[PDB]
């Protein structure tokens, strides 16, 4: 099955980690625990805001413009990315924007941290409506030494 | 999903009373609060949010720099405290959950979804 895996401030709105006002060392160990082993694909922002490609998964990045770089797979569209991860039983799809909205209606999990924190941003989650979406894990954490704001994961399955 | 609020009552002008608003309900957390202040015959007035986690706060200006709203997830609980208060701020005091999870306070205020309310608190203010 198709996954989105992401890390929402309030109202929704994402970013590049390293811009976001926030620490948050349990999201990064969350994300690579439900990333590990599968294939990922991203969009090339994201590919870009990495640098390397993660590390013992196919690395597929969705772009319309000439691959640079020979470590990862590059596709140019959703049916494209889906075909090159072939027969698995889960490809994650880890952003950004655009590629989430794309992929949503393909997706029937999602993986979701919460961050209790206002920013300013026009990049936004895809709307994901309460009736659609079953809502089967939920995990809620506090500040501390390592992570400076409340967190709270979430997995839903499409209804 | 239910609220019971708390404290309020008889102040003299200048004081300071502390509300309290009580949730029964697991998913507490995932939701913004809010307090709105209402005198019979007026429409309610928006006081205060909090976000779902407690970090992140807007208030009316009419009561900037003199309440405080804050949370405590762990008694699933928020608070109104209310300092320098004047006749003016007599009403009875209302606490709201947002009917909508993960929500900014900018959006609880100006989109308006309430999950539900409590029953208020009488708040009294003399001269």
């Amino acid at each position: 099955m198709i996954s989105l895996i992401a890390a929402l401030a309030v109202d929704r709105v994402i970013g590049m980690e390293n811009a976001m006002p926030w620490n948050l060392p349990a999201d990064l160990a969350w994300f690579k625990r439900n990333t590990l082993n599968k294939p990922v694909i991203m969009g090339r922002h994201t590919w870009e805001s990495i640098g390397r490609p993660l590390p013992g998964r196919k690395n597929i990045i969705l772009s319309s413009q000439p691959g640079t770089d020979d470590r990862v797979t590059w596709v140019k569209s959703v049916d494209e990315a889906i075909a090159a991860c072939g027969d698995v039983p889960e490809i994650m799809v880890i952003g950004g924007g655009r590629v989430y909205e794309q992929f949503l209606p393909k997706a029937q999990k999602l993986y979701l941290t919460h961050i209790d924190a206002e920013v300013e941003g026009d990049t936004h989650f895809p709307d994901y409506e309460p009736d659609d979406w079953e809502s089967v894990f939920s995990e809620f954490h506090d500040a501390d030494a390592q992570n400076s704001h409340s967190y709270c994961f979430e997995i839903l399955e499409r209804r | 999903v239910q609220l019971q609020e708390s404290g309020g009552g008889l102040v003299q002008a200048g004081g300071s009373l502390r509300l309290s608003c009580t949730a029964s309900g697991r998913t507490f957390s995932s939701y913004a609060m809010g307090w709105f202040r209402q005198t019979p015959g007026k429409e309610r007035e928006f006081v205060a949010a909090i976000t779902w986690g407690g970090s992140t706060t807007l208030y009316a200006d009419s009561v900037k720099g003199r309440f405080t709203m804050s949370r405590d997830n762990a008694k699933n609980t928020v608070y109104l405290q209310m300092n320098s208060l004047k006749p003016e701020d007599t009403a009875v005091y209302y606490c709201a959950a947002d009917g909508s999870q993960y929500r900014s306070t900018y959006s609880f205020r100006d989109k308006p979804d309430y999950g539900s309310w409590g029953q208020g608190t009488q708040v009294t203010v003399s001269s």
